[PDB]
């Protein structure tokens, strides 16, 4: 009844649980996360190359949604983590293009 | 073999940290920014060129100043939405289902 | 207030005396044998410091302590922002220019072609076709 | 209806996002297991460390009620501390989530008068610790607007490492704790400032005749300095 | 050009002692004297293009700052009228509460 | 922005969806669509931006912080929007 | 609010430079004066190709203006004078075809 | 070609144009622009051509010429085209 939702705290989640199995030295666990993120989402995965392709102002406010979740720049060279970067970036542009962001504490 | 960092080396810690099985880039960790001030400075100088509250809403943008994107996004793309495709067909690559298409990316990455 | 060609006038001018210049490209480089990169195309995302300057020294000239020097500076920048967008849509969608983006061509066959033959000027006609005889 | 069905992952896939978790839930997909952070470590309150104070390793007294159970650094680590990185260094000397010693005002005028006195900042008593990608962001900011200041600087780089220090030893809430770590980036950042004064405005002395004994020996080399 | 090149020193040191780098001005105004110091050797017609940039910025932030302090004056000023005004209807029925008070 | 004026949102939006029909209404009624999300989502923000900061934190810090442990970071935030919607659009 | 009046006065004076600056051999200042005209017009590049396969009556006149602006044969070997005076004329053939010319003295 | 014939081709133009509708004037009313035009040209020329001839003498001398020194043979002319249109079109 929450499935946006539901997904993007389970992928946070996972990935704090990445992010901790790799300081502390644990390939089971980090594969259990890597496995457990959430690949199965249709809207994800159709928004995917509509986020690989997409330009200007609806590609910056996704990029400041990533930047403020996860600000670390990832290794280019490990391809889990730019996968797991590329799939929270879809997610982003899926809810953006639904109901778009609005990041400024100004508003009314 | 993991010794202890004392208080006094951590600064050399946030630029140049141990080595991980996911390791962050060591070259561009002083490139990572996110302004805080980005949306306070822009509504000053709006209001300062003589806006409402409304206008300079309207007007407002997020900040481009924030961590450069990774070119492997961009390099690498086709073979990164096949790996999804995988990923997304046989259950995150359990057992060694995604191996080909993840060997790949490592190997065009890395080059021995 | 004049700096002179010749210092040394009645010696200088007469061996190493200065050439002509020549102006349609430096001569003394190299020649590209490829054409520029088809630069990025624009859009008004970047016309930031165009758009709010602008309004900025508009506004202040509203007061009067800007001046029109300043108006001119920052319309003319800003125009040019928006005169790169206009020319981009000019150049992809008229099909006049699809031939000339792609244009390529090497030194060799510049060399090689013959049009310069034909490079003359024409001649005026005659007085009389205004009489009609 | 069921609440939370998809967002726990973490419970359907036995993932553990910590040891700790690992060793709760009995999960064990940790190969080393878990040397639980003890609970003087987790929390506990501020406390005097230096040995020329007679109230040493004890806690700081507040006009507010405070447990004064303290926090206990890790005076002697065991050997092998696998995760060396700063999430897992921090927990030596601060407790992530911040003091035990934070107060809850029953009225307004004692915290303006708390302030007032230097009793208490809300930057110092309700805060956590810093996240290293915060305390890289404040440091990469700070670095980018001193070089907007002025690039032909000598004593950029010190001003920074002193802001790079300050945020390291989490100065928001150890203020006189993280002076004690940065004053010597300040003092070599004083020194390089009169170093370009003098550069600038050029400053200089007579020096004497070399003296009669400055080599020791005959056979020793006189390395020439500037 | 001596005493330009002193008078912007001047106008460096007094701002940089004014404003820390927290403000947000300070950027603005060290451009816009790093500007004069680039065109010291000028007419201020041929100063005006070179050093608009800055001061744009400059203005723009100063005006803000101001906007800022009357704002504040303002508030605050509300603020202590609403305060005073509810204090003083609180003490008018403290006042008839100990009319109304019974006792000994 | 207020749950008086949200709910006056949401009124809105049911008459006009009446009014309109079960065809048609996507249509025609996206403006006060957008207004009663937009007050809910205030609402929404108003009474959770205290759960939803605390996740945040724990996120930063990995869950490693006592009230990150087990779920009630999230349940308490999944509990107060799911008492903020039962609130609202009923 | 004149962009056509504007972009023609500064087209002219341009050329006077460069003519003066010719004559008194100053590269500088003429390439600077090439530089400076107006080459980010999009109207007169969509009228370019059009001027340049026009014939006839429009064509005539925008002869006749060139002439009495410019009477001066260009030397047919340098671009820079060839181009200069190909944007002069796609100017000119614009303004001509979105308000065409009236050269007569005799006219009411 | 006078100021009276030209301000009444645009009145003209402007209560045609208030029949016709905000839609179809420029299909429906080119004849009657046309001579408004026409006739503003001819009165700008007329109250213009000094200075038009002064820039175009300055031109051909290249501004080599006192009166050719600064701006004021382009601000003349430019100020004199204003004038016209604010005492023609409004």
């Amino acid at each position: 009844s929450s499935p946006h939702m539901d997904r993007l705290l389970g992928d946070l989640k996972l990935l704090a649980a990445y992010d901790s199995a790799a300081g502390w030295q644990e390939p089971k666990a980090m594969e259990s996360a890597f496995q457990s993120l959430s690949w199965d989402d249709a809207d994800v995965l159709k928004a995917l190359p509509q986020y690989l392709n997409c330009r200007g102002e609806q590609k910056r406010r996704v990029d400041f949604a990533y930047a403020a979740l996860c600000p670390r720049p990832v290794d280019e060279k490990d391809p889990k983590q730019t996968l797991m970067s590329l799939w929270m970036k879809a997610r982003l542009f899926s809810y953006d293009q639904k109901h778009p962001f609005v990041l400024s504490p100004f508003a009314a | 073999a993991a010794s202890t960092i004392p208080i006094s080396q951590w600064p050399s810690l946030l630029y140049a940290p141990p080595s991980s099985p996911a390791n962050p880039a060591v070259e561009a960790l002083p490139e990572m920014q996110f302004d805080d001030l980005h949306y306070p400075r822009q509504m000053l100088l709006c209001r300062g060129a003589g806006y409402s509250l409304e206008q300079c809403n309207r007007m407002a943008q997020p900040d481009a100043r924030v961590t450069p994107e990774n070119p492997a996004e961009k390099l690498l793309k086709e073979e990164a939405v096949a790996a999804i495709a995988c990923l997304s067909q046989r259950e995150g690559g359990k057992d060694e289902q995604c191996r080909y298409y993840i060997e790949r990316m490592y190997k065009l990455a890395n080059k021995e | 207030v004049r700096n002179q060609r010749y210092p040394a006038s009645p010696v200088q001018e007469i061996f190493l005396p200065e050439p002509v210049p020549f102006v349609q490209f430096d001569q003394t480089a190299p020649s590209p044998n490829s054409p520029p990169a088809p630069l990025p195309s624009p859009s008004l995302s970047q016309c930031e410091e165009q758009k709010d300057r602008y309004r900025d020294i508009s506004s202040m000239f509203h007061r009067g302590v800007a001046g029109a020097e300043q108006v001119r500076e920052a319309y003319n920048s800003m125009a040019k922002c928006f005169r790169r967008v206009s020319v981009a849509e000019v150049l992809e969608s008229d099909p006049a220019f699809r031939q000339a983006r792609n244009f390529t061509m090497d030194l060799k066959q510049a060399e090689d072609d013959q049009r310069y033959k034909q490079l003359q000027y024409g001649r005026v006609p005659s007085i009389l076709t205004k009489y009609h005889l | 209806s069921i609440l939370g069905a998809e967002a726990f992952p973490e419970l359907l896939s036995k993932v553990p996002l910590n040891p700790q978790m690992d060793e709760d839930k009995h999960f064990n997909k940790y190969k080393w297991g878990n040397e639980p952070i003890p609970v003087n470590r987790r929390t506990g309150s501020r406390m005097n460390s230096s040995i020329y104070d007679n109230r040493n390793h004890e806690a700081v007294r507040h006009p507010w009620s405070t447990d004064a159970r303290t926090f206990h650094p890790n005076d002697n680590p065991e050997a092998d501390r696998i995760n060396t990185q700063y999430s897992n260094m921090v927990s030596d000397s601060f407790p992530e989530g911040g003091f035990s010693d934070a107060p809850r005002f029953s009225s307004n005028w004692e915290r303006l008068l708390a302030y007032h006195h230097g009793l208490y900042s809300p930057e110092k008593f309700n805060s956590t610790t810093k996240t290293a990608d915060e305390i890289r962001l404040a440091v990469n900011d700070f670095a980018a607007k001193v070089h907007a200041d002025d690039p032909k600087n000598a004593c950029k780089y010190l001003m920074i490492e002193e802001f790079k220090c300050l945020q390291s030893a989490q100065a928001r809430i150890d203020p006189q704790g993280a002076a004690t770590k940065c004053v010597k980036w300040f003092n070599e950042w004083r020194q390089c400032a009169w170093d370009q004064e003098k550069m600038v405005k050029g400053y200089n002395y007579i020096e004497d005749r070399r003296a009669r004994k400055h080599k020791p020996y005959i056979g020793a080399p006189d390395l020439q300095y500037s | 050009v001596d005493a330009r090149e002193m008078k912007v020193d001047m106008y460096e040191k007094l701002f940089k002692q004014a404003a820390d780098l927290e403000n947000p001005c300070r950027m603005p105004g060290v451009a816009y004297l790093r500007c004069l110091r680039d065109t010291l050797t000028e007419t201020q017609s041929a100063r005006r293009s070179s050093c608009l940039n800055a001061f744009s910025s400059f203005d723009a932030c100063r005006t803000g700052l101001l906007k800022q302090q009357s704002a504040a004056v303002e508030n605050s000023l509300v603020r202590q009228n609403m305060a005073d005004v509810r204090a003083k209807a609180l003490f008018e029925r403290r006042a008839v509460l100990l009319d109304l008070v019974e006792g000994k | 922005m207020s749950v008086f004026e949200a709910r006056s949102s949401f009124l809105d939006l049911e008459q006009c969806a009446r009014a309109a029909g079960p065809q048609r209404w996507e249509a025609e009624c996206q403006g006060v669509r957008q207004r009663a999300l937009q007050a809910a989502a205030d609402v929404m923000s108003r009474e959770c931006g205290a759960y939803g900061d605390s996740f945040f934190q724990c996120y930063r810090h990995g869950f490693r912080l006592e009230a990150c442990q087990g779920e009630k970071a999230t349940m308490q935030l999944l509990r107060c929007q799911r008492m903020v919607a039962d609130r609202l659009v009923p």
